[PDB]
RNA sequence: GCAGUCAAGCGUUCAUAGCGACAUUGCUUUUUGAUUCUUCGAUGUCGGCUCUUCCUAUCAUACCGAAGCAGAAUUCGGUAAGCGUUGGAUUGUUCACCCACUAAUAGGGAACGUGAGCUGGGUUUAGACCGUCGUGAGACAGGUUAGUUUUACCCUACUGAUGAAUGUUACCGCAAUAGUAAUUGAACUUAGUACGAGAGGAACAGUUCAUUCGGAUAAUUGGUUUUUGCGGCUGUCUGAUCAGGCAUUGCCGCGAAGCUACCAUCCGCUGGAUUAUGGCUGAACGCCUCUAAGUCAGAAUCCAUGCUAGAACGCGGUGAUUUC
RNA sequence: GUGAACAGCCUCUAGUUGAUAGAAUAAUGUAGAUAAGGGAAGUCGGCAAAAUAGAUCCGUAACUUCGGGAUAAGGAUUGGC
C-alpha cells in the first residue's frame, strides 16, 4: 500500500481514493478528488491557486521551524 | 476477446458502443477506427454492444489508405477515454480512445502501437505487449 | 399476435407483493440446521448498521490475476454490542406445524426491554412483568415446572434476547427484543445454558469468528411509491408520447379480460424484507479496543470511526461485525446476522482474510486524513491553535 | 539497479540530463551529457539496497 | 402448412443409416379461398414501439438412444417450453434482403394481443402534379406531395394503502394457501492427450473470468445542485464605502447532504422424488427377454430446502389488565 | 442607464400590488434545467433538443443572367486600469 500525492493540489491520495489520469505523451496524473481535476482541466496552474502545497511552497507559507539549526555532526579522530 | 486472447479479462466499465470511433494507434496506414461489432457480446433487446480496453471489435476504416478502407477486420481496443476501475481500487482514464488493426488470431498488422498502453489489454495479447512502449 | 422480439421479463416475482413489510425487524425464517454434538451458542445476533467505508488486504486467491496482490474492497459496520438474554420459549411439533408450548422469562427485566412492551412509557404505571417476578419469590416452584415442562417435551429451544441500545448513539431508548434458535446440544442442555444466563449478557465472538460466511436479514431502506419505471426496471417510453412515459404501454392482452399479476404497475419502493446471504466477516472488532481501526501492518491507535463520526449514526463504542461490502438496510436500522444455513466449500470462502489498512476519513466530504494527528502533521499549525 | 542522487526529490524514478561533476553519470566525451533514468533520493519498499554510514556508535 | 402407412427405387453392395416413387390415411387453423350466422341508431383498418402471458410442430441449453458415429464435426430420434432467442443498412411496411455478433439468433396464439397505451410513416375524405383513359364532369388494386389521433372522477381487474367487529391492550411466534429464479459462454489445465496412415483432434475432475437475468447497497468513482454554501462576472438601482436589491432560480467555477449508474459496489442455497434412457432379478414361453410381480441408476423436469407475503372470518406462547 | 436601437434587462414620474387560502412535496404529469463514455446506433424522417450567433481584423469555392453566390466556408481578437 502507498499513498499517492495530488499532482495538481499536493493532497494525499489513499488507496482507492481520488481518480488517475494518462495524458497522450503517457504522463501520469492523479487527483485526491473531482475539485483538483477540474482546475486541472481549466488549465488553472496550481501556483495560482491559493490552498496547494504548490503554492504555499512558492510563497513561503509556514516552514516556520524546518529551516532552522539542528545538531546532526560527527566525531571520530582516527 | 474470444480467439487468441490469453488470459481472462475482469470485467471492465464499457466506453464504445457500436459506432464509436478510435484513434487507429499503429502504423499500418489507417488514422480511425470504427467500431461495428464486439466479440463475444451478448443480446439485450435495444441494448448496443460495446468495446471495452483490451476487446477485439470488428471495425471499418473511414480515414486511412484506399487498399485499407471499404472493408471489415478485426480489432482490439487499447486505450479508453471512459473511466474505469481496477480490482486495485482506482479509477482511472485515457486522453483517447483507441484501438490497433488485428487479425482473428490476434497478431497484428503494423509494426509500431503509437501511445501509451492499458495493462489490462497488454496482458491480454501477446504481440500488443510486444508491439507497445509504456504500458498504462 | 407475438411479442416479435424475445426479452426478459422485468423483475423477480419471488418477491411478491412489493408491499410494505409488517415491521422493522424482518424475520429469521429459517435456522441452521441443529448439530447436537457441539456446545451450546447462539445462531443469530443484532445490531445496528452503522455505515460503511474501505478495505485494504491482499487477495489469496491462487489463479487470479490479482492473487498475491492488494485489491481494495468496501465493507459494511454494524454496531453489535452485547445481547442479553431474558427469557426461553421452547416448541413443540404437531401435524398443524411447530407451535411455542411455554415461555419462561427472567426474573429482572431492563427497563430496556420493558419499553418495547408499552406505547407510551412516560404515561404508565410500567407494571409489566411485575407480577411474573412474584413466581420467583417463592421457592420458585412455578419457573422450574416451567422450565422442567420444556425439557420433557420441546423439540426446538430459542433464547429471547434483546439489545443494550442504550449503548448506540440512537436517540431510541426503546430496545429490540427476538428469539434466537439454540443449537447446541441436548434439548435438556439448551434450556440448563437459557436459565443459567437471565440477565446475563453475551457477546458477538461468542456466535462468530473472522471469515465466517454469514447472513444478513433486514427490512430494507423505503422509498414510497414508486411508479412503474423505477420500481420495476421498465423501460422509458418514446419522448413523443402524449401522457405520460414513466409507463408501460400494453397492461395487458384483450383476453384474459383482466390486468394480470405478472405485470408491472406503480407501488410501494423499499420497505421490503430481505435475507441477504454469503457476508464474510472481515474483522470482530472489540469495543474496549483502542485501535479497532488499527491493523497489523497500520498499527496507528485510531478506532474505525471516521473523522467526524459515521455520517448520519454516530460514534461507534462498542463491538462490531465488519461485513465485506453491503447489507440490506439502511443505516440506524435493526440488522439480524444469522449463521450459514450451508457449510460453503467455494474456495471464496474459506479465504483467511487478513486485513492491512481500514479506511477512517471522513465521509460527510472528501476526506483526506485518517486522524486529526495526521491532519495537523500536514496542515501545520493554524490560526486557532496554542 | 538505478541509483539515487542527492536531493532529486520523490521517491520514483526520472529520466534526467546529466553533466560533468554529476553523479550517477561518466561522460565519454568532451561536452557529452546523457539522458539517464535515475532512482529518487526518498527511501521506498522498492528499494533493493539503502546504503548507510554509521556516525554514531551505539551500545 | 405439418405428420403417416405399403415399399418400387436412391443410398459403392445394401428397400426402411439417411431418403423415398406410384398410390393411399390423416392432422392443423399464423395461407388463401368457400360461406354470410353476429355487428351498418359504428365493436377505431396496416405496421412499429412497449409489455405480459400462453402453445410446441424444440433453434439454443440439460440427459439420453441411432448412424453409411474412428477422432473432430454433423445428421436422425426420445424425455423436454425450466431458460434464452440479439445489434444494424434499404423499405411505412408485415414480408423480403444483406452486414454483424452469438450458445442460438426457432415457428406460433392471446378480437390477425396490445390507438380513453403511444406513434401516424402507409392506407383511406377535402388541396395539388404527373402518367394512362374519357368529348366532358371525372376515373385509375398507377406514380407523387400536404393533410386536427377527443373523455375516465364510475364499476370491475390490477398495483400498492387503511380498516369496524368475534373481552381490552401489548410482545413474541407458528404456517395453511399463494408466489418463487437464476442463466449462458470462454480461457487455463486435462492435452497436442484419447482416435487417426495422415491431415487433424475431444471430454469428465480442478482453476480463473465472463454474458444474460435478479435482489440490494452508496466506502469508493461518476451524474444531479435552491446548501442559492463559498468565490467570480455583466447590466442597473441604494450618494460613495460596507453591504446588498432586481434580471420567471441573471450567468459561471467549485460545491457538501440526499438521491442515484453494469457509469459504481456487494450477494444470488442443497436435499429428495422422477422422465427418457441404460440396467438388476425374473417368469409368461424348460430356451430367451429391463417387465408381467419386484427392482437399480437417472434430466435445464418435479416436490421439498431456501426466499417473499401471511388467511384482514386459520392458530400458539406470553405480559399487563381501569374503581367515583 | 447599458446598447446600433422605440430590442432585451434595471430604474424616475404616474399606476398597481388585482388572479380563493392553508399544509405537504408520493406516483404520473405540465413548463424549466443538467448529465460520465459513445455520438443518430433512436426514428418513416434528427421529430425534440443541442450547436452557432455581436463587433473589429484576416480570409473566402463551384457556378452566374456579372447584379450575385457571400456573414460563403474558415480563422484570430474582445475585461479592467
Ligand atoms: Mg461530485
Ligand atoms: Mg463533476
Ligand atoms: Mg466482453
Ligand atoms: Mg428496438
Ligand atoms: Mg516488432
Ligand atoms: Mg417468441
Ligand atoms: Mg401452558
Ligand atoms: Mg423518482
Ligand atoms: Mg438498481
Ligand atoms: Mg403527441
Ligand atoms: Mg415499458
Ligand atoms: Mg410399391
Ligand atoms: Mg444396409
Ligand atoms: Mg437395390
Ligand atoms: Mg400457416
Ligand atoms: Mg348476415
Ligand atoms: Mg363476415
Ligand atoms: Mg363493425
Ligand atoms: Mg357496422
Ligand atoms: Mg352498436
Ligand atoms: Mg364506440
Ligand atoms: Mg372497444
Ligand atoms: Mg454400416
Ligand atoms: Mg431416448
Ligand atoms: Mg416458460
Ligand atoms: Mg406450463
Ligand atoms: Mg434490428
Ligand atoms: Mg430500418
Ligand atoms: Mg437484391
Ligand atoms: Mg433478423
Ligand atoms: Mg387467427
Ligand atoms: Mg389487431
Ligand atoms: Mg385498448
Ligand atoms: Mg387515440
Ligand atoms: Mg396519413
Ligand atoms: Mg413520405
Ligand atoms: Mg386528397
Ligand atoms: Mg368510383
Ligand atoms: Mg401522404
Ligand atoms: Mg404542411
Ligand atoms: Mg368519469
Ligand atoms: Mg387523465
Ligand atoms: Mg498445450
Ligand atoms: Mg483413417
Ligand atoms: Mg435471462
Ligand atoms: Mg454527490
Ligand atoms: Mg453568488
Ligand atoms: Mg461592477
Ligand atoms: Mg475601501
Ligand atoms: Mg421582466
Ligand atoms: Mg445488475
Ligand atoms: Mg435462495
Ligand atoms: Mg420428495
Ligand atoms: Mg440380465
Ligand atoms: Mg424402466
Ligand atoms: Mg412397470
Ligand atoms: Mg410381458
Ligand atoms: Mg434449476
Ligand atoms: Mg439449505
Ligand atoms: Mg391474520
Ligand atoms: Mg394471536
Ligand atoms: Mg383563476
Ligand atoms: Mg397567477
Ligand atoms: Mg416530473
Ligand atoms: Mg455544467
Ligand atoms: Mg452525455
Ligand atoms: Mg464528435
Ligand atoms: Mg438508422
Ligand atoms: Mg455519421
Ligand atoms: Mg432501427
Ligand atoms: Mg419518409
Ligand atoms: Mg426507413
Ligand atoms: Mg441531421
Ligand atoms: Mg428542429
Ligand atoms: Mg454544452
Ligand atoms: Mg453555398
Ligand atoms: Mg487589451
Amino acid at each position: 500500500m502507498k499513498v499517492e500525492i495530488d499532482s495538481f493540489s499536493g493532497a494525499k491520495i489513499y488507496p482507492g481514493r481520488g481518480t488517475l489520469f494518462v495524458r497522450g505523451d503517457s504522463k501520469i496524473f492523479r487527483f485526491q478528488n473531482s475539485k483538483s481535476a477540474s482546475l486541472f482541466k481549466q488549465r488553472k496552474n496550481p501556483r495560482r491557486i491559493a490552498w496547494t502545497v504548490l503554492f504555499r511552497k512558492h510563497h513561503k507559507k509556514g516552514i516556520t521551524e524546518e529551516v532552522a539549526k539542528k545538531r546532526s555532526r560527527k566525531t571520530v579522530k582516527a | 476477446s474470444g480467439n487468441g486472447a490469453q488470459g481472462t479479462k475482469f470485467r471492465i466499465s464499457l466506453g464504445l458502443p457500436v459506432g464509436a470511433i478510435m484513434n487507429c494507434a499503429d502504423n499500418s496506414g489507417a488514422r480511425n477506427l470504427y467500431i461495428i461489432a464486439v466479440k463475444g457480446s451478448g443480446s439485450r433487446l435495444n441494448r448496443l454492444p460495446a468495446a471495452s480496453l483490451g476487446d477485439m471489435v470488428m471495425a471499418t476504416v473511414k480515414k486511412g489508405k484506399p487498399e485499407l478502407r471499404k472493408k471489415v477486420m478485426p480489432a482490439i481496443v487499447v486505450r479508453q477515454a471512459k473511466s474505469w476501475r481496477r480490482r486495485d481500487g482506482v479509477f482511472l482514464y485515457f486522453e483517447d480512445n483507441a484501438g490497433v488493426i488485428a487479425n482473428p488470431k490476434g497478431e497484428m498488422k503494423g509494426s509500431a502501437i503509437t501511445g501509451p498502453v492499458g495493462k489490462e489489454c497488454a496482458d491480454l495479447w501477446p504481440r500488443v505487449a510486444s508491439n507497445s512502449g509504456v504500458v498504462v | 399476435s407475438h411479442r416479435k422480439y424475445e426479452a426478459p421479463r422485468h423483475g423477480h416475482l419471488g418477491f411478491l407483493p412489493r408491499k410494505r413489510a409488517a415491521s422493522i425487524r424482518a424475520r429469521v425464517k429459517a435456522f441452521p440446521k441443529d448439530d447436537r454434538s457441539k456446545p451450546v451458542a447462539l445462531t443469530s445476533f443484532l445490531g445496528y448498521k452503522a455505515g460503511m467505508t474501505t478495505i485494504v488486504r491482499d487477495l489469496d486467491r491462487p489463479g487470479s490475476k490479482f492473487h498475491k496482490r492488494e485489491v481494495v474492497e468496501a465493507v459494511t459496520v454494524v454496531d453489535t454490542p452485547p445481547v442479553v438474554v431474558v427469557g426461553v420459549v421452547g416448541y413443540v411439533e404437531t401435524p398443524r406445524g411447530l407451535r411455542s408450548l411455554t415461555t419462561v422469562w427472567a426474573e429482572h427485566l431492563s427497563d430496556e426491554v420493558k419499553r418495547r412492551f408499552y406505547k407510551n412509557w412516560y404515561k404508565s404505571k410500567k407494571k409489566a412483568f411485575t407480577k411474573y417476578s412474584a413466581k420467583y419469590a417463592q421457592d420458585g416452584a412455578g419457573i422450574e415446572r416451567e422450565l422442567a415442562r420444556i425439557k420433557k417435551y420441546a423439540s426446538v429451544v430459542r433464547v429471547l434476547v434483546h439489545t443494550q441500545i442504550r449503548k448506540t448513539p440512537l436517540a431510541q431508548k426503546k430496545a429490540h427484543l427476538a428469539e434466537i434458535q439454540l443449537n447446541g446440544g441436548s434439548i435438556s442442555e439448551k434450556v440448563d445454558w437459557a436459565r443459567e444466563h437471565f440477565e446475563k449478557t453475551v457477546a458477538v465472538d461468542s456466535v462468530f469468528e473472522q471469515n465466517e460466511m454469514i447472513d444478513a436479514i433486514a427490512v430494507t431502506k423505503g422509498h414510497g411509491f414508486e411508479g412503474v419505471t423505477h420500481r420495476w426496471g421498465t423501460k422509458k417510453l418514446p419522448r413523443k408520447t402524449h401522457r405520460g412515459l414513466r409507463k408501460v404501454a400494453c397492461i395487458g392482452a384483450w383476453h384474459p379480460a383482466h390486468v394480470m399479476w405478472s405485470v408491472a404497475r406503480a407501488g410501494q419502493r423499499g420497505y421490503h424484507s430481505r435475507t441477504s446471504i454469503n457476508h464474510k466477516i472481515y474483522r470482530v472488532g472489540k469495543g474496549d479496543d483502542e485501535a479497532n481501526g488499527a491493523t497489523s501492518f497500520d498499527r496507528t491507535k485510531k478506532t474505525i470511526t471516521p473523522m467526524g463520526g459515521f455520517v448520519h449514526y454516530g460514534e461507534i463504542k462498542n463491538d462490531f461485525i465488519m461485513v465485506k461490502g453491503c447489507i440490506p438496510g439502511n443505516r440506524k436500522r435493526i440488522v439480524t446476522l444469522r449463521k450459514s444455513l450451508y457449510t460453503n466449500t467455494s474456495r471464496k470462502a474459506l479465504e483467511e482474510v487478513s486485513l492491512k489498512w481500514i479506511d477512517t476519513a471522513s465521509k460527510f466530504g472528501k476526506g483526506r486524513f485518517q486522524t486529526p494527528a495526521e491532519k495537523h502533521a500536514f496542515m501545520g499549525t493554524l490560526k486557532k491553535d496554542l | 539497479g538505478f541509483p539515487m542522487k542527492q536531493g532529486v526529490l520523490l521517491p520514483t524514478r526520472i529520466k534526467l540530463l546529466l553533466t560533468k561533476n554529476v553523479s550517477c553519470y561518466r561522460p565519454r566525451r568532451d561536452g557529452e551529457r546523457k539522458r539517464k533514468s535515475v532512482r529518487g533520493a526518498i527511501v521506498g519498499p522498492d528499494l533493493a539496497v539503502l546504503a548507510l554510514v554509521i556516525v554514531k556508535k551505539g551500545e
